[PDB]
């Protein structure tokens, strides 16, 4: 993907 | 203050020529939070069908938006931008000046 | 020469008015090319520049899914922020993030960026080494330890060094006719009397791209930094920009003043004066 795929929370 | 009041610029896309089609711009920037209400006025009446850019922000995190509509300037008519924001006690009205 | 790609995320809670709203935009240099709004009836990543339209369904579907996932993540991040700062669920708050890559003249990664904010203030930022973080306050330090433990910086570094540069270089080639050709400003000087004894000289720069520009007023070869009124660079609405600089001068001294314009589109910097008999 062009955007950052990654997801980790605050 | 977490809240920043907007800067307002009112101007045309092209140099103003009376009777010739143009675009009227109201650029609001440097404000926080993002909720804001902007209207373009012709002799104090709200102009309908005004469009605006997608919400974005600067390096300092303050938001900016462009509001615009097609218009034709004339010697007599007065155009303005009206902005309401949490930081404003009353709506701010900025006169369009073709020299600015 | 140098180029950049940036994604901007805004997530805002609106308790009592609906669920949190997520807005994302993408830029190459000063040109916006995508947008996403969770408030749309059918949220999808949409093109905002002609050169991005050639991308396939795989691209739009993948971007939309990632944006949908990011909206859910920031909905939770807003709830997490309430815990760290001991804030009520009745108030409205905003998380912002900007990340992307800067390319050097040789076309390689010059610098990577990943910064986040809470209510318009710095929260956490990825350091220049792309391996460590800088936290603005004690709440952000809680996030910093979680991200250090989960090896987030390595994920960011892999993206910034790889996919970020690869996609930016692709966009620059596909949109080279507009992205890599600078538009020089159209310039002129106007004169506005304030009184019989004073007047404003205004130097105009119109229809230029990219946005970066330098406008200065000089008196007998001396910059008038203190006395110059400079407006913010502003969009014309056709993807080009405008700016002007003004100075108030005593009547009869106008010809001592010169306006200097520096822009990527100009072969040589410009020097202008008021020329009423042009």
């Amino acid at each position: 993907t062009s955007t950052l795929q990654e997801q980790i929370g605050w | 203050m977490i809240q920043r009041t907007p800067k307002i610029q009112v101007y045309s896309r092209h140099p103003a020529e009376n009777g010739k089609s143009n675009f009227l711009n109201c650029y609001v920037s440097g404000f926080h939070p993002s909720d804001i209400e902007v209207d373009l006025l012709k002799n104090g009446e709200r102009i309908e069908k005004v469009e605006h850019s997608d919400l974005s922000f600067s390096k300092d995190w303050s938001f900016y938006l462009l509001y615009y509509t097609e218009f034709t300037p004339t010697e007599k008519d007065e155009y303005a931008c009206r902005v309401n924001h949490v930081t404003l006690s009353q709506p701010k009205i900025v006169k369009w000046d073709r020299d600015m | 020469g140098s180029h950049s790609m940036r994604y901007f995320y805004t997530a805002m809670s609106r308790p009592g008015r609906g669920e949190p709203r997520f807005i994302a935009v993408g830029y190459v240099d000063d040109t916006q090319f995508v947008r996403f709004d969770s408030d749309a009836a059918s949220p999808r990543t949409e093109p905002r520049a002609p050169w991005i339209e050639q991308e396939g369904p795989e691209y739009w579907d993948g971007e939309t899914r990632n944006m949908k996932a990011s909206a859910q993540t920031y909905r939770e991040n807003l709830r997490i922020a309430l815990r760290y700062y001991n804030q009520s669920e009745a108030g409205s708050h905003i998380i912002q993030r900007m990340y992307g890559c800067d390319l050097g003249p040789d076309g390689r990664l010059l610098r990577g960026h990943d910064q986040s904010a809470y209510d318009g203030k710095d929260y956490i930022a990825l350091n220049e080494d792309l391996s460590s973080w800088t936290a603005a306050d004690t709440a952000a330090q809680i996030t910093q330890r979680k991200w250090e433990a989960a090896r987030v910086a390595e994920q960011l570094r892999a993206y910034l060094e790889g996919l970020c540069v690869e996609w930016l270089r692709r966009y620059l080639e596909n949109g080279k006719e507009t992205l890599q050709r600078a538009d020089p400003p159209k310039t002129h000087v106007t004169h506005h009397p304030v009184s019989d004894h004073e007047a404003t000289l205004r130097c105009w720069a119109l229809g230029f791209y990219p946005a970066e520009i330098t406008l200065t007023w000089q008196r007998d070869g001396e910059d008038q930094t203190q006395d110059t009124e400079l407006v913010e660079t502003r969009p014309a609405g056709d993807r080009t920009f405008q700016k002007w600089a003004a100075v108030v001068v005593p009547s009869g001294e106008e010809q001592r003043y010169t306006c200097h314009v520096q822009h990527e589109g100009l072969p040589k910097p410009l020097t202008l004066r008021w020329e009423p008999h042009h």
